[PDB]
């Protein structure tokens, strides 16, 4: 048994801000003078580089933006100038005791300027033989709040039917975030409702 | 240069086995330490242990053992590993590593019951005579690759989340590419498991 | 040819202890060169002069995808281990009885 505790369970830090996270370790992991700690960094459906080793380090050469700091083990690092690949789970580990486990981790978020979302509604395109039609399909694609409810107002009362959605993290490249909702039906219900609105805060 | 490769994909039966493979492309497996590391939907990463190759001998994390049992080769090969009387929650990745002091280079698994069917993509546009996509329905194993139109319709690209309705999945992918001449597009999707690659153009 | 090189070093296995004596440490090299030296030298506390006999002949290194390994003898007590120019120092301790 041992661990180790990865506070911030969440945190954003505006872009050209200061960002540090401090594991914590239950009562020890030290060993050979310098504690074996272990930094990463992980993105979605994607291999999670490695970036630190004893609080001390280099590897795979990270132009120095993201380095060390700690000892006994109470520690805490950082990542000062913040940019857009910056957007990760980095995970706190430990190769000390042998029940080598990493940690609860954190999330990453940018602040971009208070940005106002997109167009993008869209049919269910048709097939010769499509068994339903029920894809009422609605895209935003950019904005930076992460926050909330959308609607899908059928013209009266709007349809619970098929409440679904999806939530693309922000991309590095510029920093925007988006999302993506819709509502499945079947082939009784669609050509019998002509006006349908997918409302944020289009039409047919 | 050095890579180590685990094996594509594979499914199966509840209470049944599977046997993950990580072949080191560049260093003699013998050399150090290997990894094999768990992570599903969101959860974080937990360590299922560790083994050398040399002297066979290998430690794990406490309650992952009865499940799996890593297991690599003085021979000529790279570094295996197999679970057993699996679960639902086992449903998910797993990873190999080799640094002792930093795992530096690393390398899908389900448990069901409904068996692969292709998807079913249907481009979906519009317009009133730019903003477009194209969507993906009706399919089980959990992966998808879903391209534009080589990957030279790149950065613009914006491939959703998958959905579930139950073990049954859909997707939509939308690259909005108000880029100005329409004129054709293409929606080059991918579904590795029940083996297709369709495509649908657009207008 | 002659070559002491300007690298980091780290252990990826942990020092067997052969009663025979030798306590076999064992690294990998990140840095430039090609076939370079390892600043291998054991000491005590600060550089507290030495107190420690590398069993080596003459270890170096070829790449950077493979391990370099190390076999020294240390007599007994309380000492330390290194391995580094200075930029990424190699302070390893070992105890023994």
């Amino acid at each position: 048994d041992i661990v180790l505790t990865q506070s911030p369970a969440s945190l954003a830090v505006s872009l050209g801000q200061r960002a540090t996270i401090s594991c914590r370790a239950s009562e020890s992991v030290v060993r050979y003078g310098n504690s074996f700690m272990h930094w990463y960094q992980q993105k979605p459906g994607q291999p999670p580089k490695l970036l630190i080793y004893r609080a001390s380090s280099l590897e795979s050469g990270i132009p120095t933006r993201f380095s060390g700091s700690g000892s006994r083990t109470d520690f805490t690092l950082t990542i000062n100038p913040v940019e857009a690949d910056d957007v990760a789970t980095y995970y706190c580990q430990q190769t000390n005791v042998d029940p080598w486990a990493f940690g609860g981790g954190t999330k990453l978020e940018i602040k971009r300027a208070d940005a106002a979302p997109t167009v993008s509604i869209f049919p269910p395109s048709s097939e010769q033989l499509t068994s339903g039609g029920a894809s009422v399909v609605c895209f935003l694609n950019n904005f930076y709040p992460k926050d909330i409810n959308v609607k899908w107002k059928i013209d009266g009362s709007e349809r619970q039917n098929g409440v679904l959605n999806s939530w693309t993290d922000q991309d590095s490249k510029d920093s925007t975030y988006s999302m993506s909702s819709t509502l499945t039906l079947t082939k009784d219900e669609y050509e019998r409702h002509n006006s349908y609105t997918c409302e944020a805060t289009k039409s047919f | 240069e050095v890579q180590l490769q685990q094996s594509g994909a594979e499914l199966v039966k509840p209470g049944a086995s599977v046997k993950l493979s990580c072949t080191a492309s560049g260093f003699n497996i013998k050399d150090t330490y290997m990894h094999w590391v768990k992570q599903r939907p969101e959860q974080g990463l937990e360590w299922i242990g560790r083994i050398d190759p040399a002297n066979g001998y290998s430690k794990y994390d406490p309650k992952f053992q009865g499940k799996a049992t890593i297991t690599a080769d003085t021979s000529s090969n790279a570094a295996y590993l197999q679970l057993s009387s699996l679960t639902s929650e086992d449903t998910a990745v797993y990873f190999c590593a080799r640094d002792y002091e930093g795992f530096a280079y690393w390398g899908l698994v389900t448990v069901s019951s409904a068996k692969t069917t292709p998807p079913s993509v249907y481009p979906l546009a519009p317009g009133a005579a730019v903003t477009l996509g194209c969507l993906v329905k009706g399919y089980f194993p959990e992966p998808v690759t879903l391209t534009w139109n080589s990957g030279s319709l790149s950065s613009g690209v914006h491939t959703f989340p998958a959905v579930l309705q139950s073990d049954l999945y859909t997707l939509s992918s939308s690259v909005t590419v108000t880029s100005s001449t329409w004129p054709t597009i293409t929606c080059n999707v991918a579904h590795p498991a029940s083996s297709t690659k369709v495509d649908k153009k657009i207008e | 040819s002659y070559s002491m090189c300007t690298g980091k070093f780290k252990v990826v296995k942990e020092i067997a202890e052969t009663q025979h004596g030798t306590i076999v440490i064992r690294v990998q090299y990140e840095g430039d060169g090609s076939p370079c030296k390892i600043p291998f030298e054991i000491m005590d506390l600060e550089k507290r002069h030495v107190l420690g006999r590398l069993i080596t002949v003459n270890p170096i290194v070829t790449e950077k995808d493979s391990p370099v390994n190390i076999e020294a003898e240390p007599p007994f007590g309380d000492s330390y281990i290194i391995i580094g120019v200075e930029p990424g120092q190699l302070k390893l301790n070992w105890f023994k009885k």
